[PDB]
């Protein structure tokens, strides 16, 4: 089977650069080439080029001259790209493609991840949301969890500890001034809510953070 | 303007 | 470059229903070789893009004949006999005749459900969140469809665009449905120095927004 690994998410200064690889296995490394995509917010795939196993000569996108290089070595059967001189523009998914006489692109790679952002690793900030007002009767109430100022991805949001499943909306981390925000909602009926308890769980294994956070009603 | 995608790909 | 526009970009479809996606290039894409490389992809959710149709009409292997491509020149069409659950995703044409290699912008197969109106919950800075110094004001639209919706926030009636993050769901695995969460991020001082905070949500389940507020006092 044709497999094509790559390396692991990168998390990179403005400014700096990072190297990321291509393992591939599964077929003849030499009867094909390798291709680089770029995918970012909003999911548009950008060509980077294309590079030959046998002799290193590649085929570039004159869009990304400042910014990608591609080498082999195919004693390794391994394709690397470097990104340099790194900006908030270059924080996207690359992928890894194979590319055989054909010119079509066939298998692509898991990707790889790579994160532009000047801070260091920081726990994040949770902060409960109440309702400003006294819910009605046989309603159902939303509670929400606001996780903030943290870096990097991921963190881990469940309520009651996994026992509040459904209602329960989790949204995809925003990244902003070098620091992530994520938010989470819950909705249980008033009849649990306040008389019963519900409490946010957040975890940040990057800073080894865990708190719960109780959602106390306001007064 | 127009290039082809053309590498010379293979052993 | 090589544009290749496609149309439309949100298609829902319910399962068993036929699906058409299209993708028009700027010049035609035959290549000196014969070939006319204009391929199809799909990408579902947390994946990798995946191959199913290249060079106009030809199936990749493991893709079941239930697609089909056809077209030349600049025109080209991406067809579904019957749509089943896992052909849901983004669906991108890509040309590989010039040089940069090109891609549509995506076109995203979603499920089709009854309408259903937002439920609008906005949320005042906690009390934690204040003393450190900072202010952010959460409002959460949750289960609606379909997907299209438009948030603003205003401050005693002025509307309020810098400070403001939002964050979208994709479609819910049991109920179809979409979400989405803002939150308006201020200083301390400067959420102190205003009252009234309103959330307005613009949705075809409503002829006017929907409006979830609170007066800080």
């Amino acid at each position: 089977e044709v497999q094509l690994q790559q390396s692991g998410p990168e998390l990179v200064k403005p400014g700096a650069s990072v190297k990321i690889f291509c393992k591939a296995s599964g077929y003849t490394f030499t009867d094909y080439n390798m291709d680089w995509v770029k995918q970012s917010h909003g999911k548009r795939l950008e060509w980077i080029g294309d590079i030959n196993p046998n002799t290193g000569v590649t085929i570039d996108n004159p869009k990304f001259k400042g910014k990608a290089t591609l080498t082999v070595d195919e004693s390794s059967s391994t394709v690397y790209m470097e990104l340099r001189s790194l900006s908030s523009e270059d924080t996207a998914v690359y992928y890894c493609a194979r590319l055989p006489d054909n010119y079509v692109m066939d298998y692509w790679g898991q990707g790889t991840s790579v994160t532009v952002s000047a801070a260091k690793t920081t726990p994040p900030s949770v902060y409960p949301l109440a309702p400003g007002s006294a819910a009605q009767t046989n309603s159902m109430v939303t509670l929400g969890c606001l996780v903030k100022g943290y870096f990097p991805e991921p963190v881990t949001v469940t309520w009651n500890s996994g026992s509040l499943s459904s209602g329960v909306h989790t949204f995809p981390a925003v990244l902003q001034s070098d620091l992530y925000t994520l938010s989470s909602s819950v909705t249980v009926p008033s009849s649990t809510w306040p008389s019963q308890t519900v409490t946010c769980n957040v975890a940040h294994p990057a800073s080894s953070t865990k708190v719960d956070k109780k959602i106390v009603p306001r007064d | 303007k127009l290039v082809f995608f053309a590498p010379d790909v293979g052993s | 470059d090589v544009v290749m526009t496609q149309t439309p970009l949100s298609l829902p479809v319910s399962l068993g229903d036929q699906a058409s996606i299209s993708c028009r290039c700027s010049q035609s894409l035959v290549h000196r070789n014969g070939n006319t490389n204009l391929h199809w992809y799909l990408q579902k959710s947390g994946q990798s893009p995946k191959l199913l149709i290249y060079k106009v009409s030809n199936r990749f292997s493991g893709v079941p004949d239930r697609f089909s491509g056809s077209g030349s020149g600049t025109d080209f069409t991406l067809k579904i006999s019957r749509v089943e659950a896992e052909d849901l995703g983004v669906y991108f044409c890509s040309q590989s005749t010039y040089v940069p290699l090109t891609f549509g912008v995506g076109t995203k197969l979603e499920l089709k459900r009854a309408d259903a109106a937002p439920t609008v919950s906005i949320f005042p800075p906690s009390s934690e969140q204040l003393t450190s110094g900072g202010a952010s004001v959460v409002c959460f639209l949750n289960n609606f469809y379909p997907k299209d919706i438009n948030v603003k926030w205003k401050i005693d009636g002025s509307e309020r665009q810098n400070g403001v993050l939002n964050s979208w769901t994709d479609q819910d695995s049991k109920d179809s449905t979409y979400s989405m969460s803002s939150t308006l991020t201020l200083t301390k001082d400067e959420y102190e120095r205003h009252n009234s905070y309103t959330c307005e949500a613009t949705h075809k389940t409503s002829t006017s927004p929907i409006v979830k507020s609170f007066n800080r006092n």
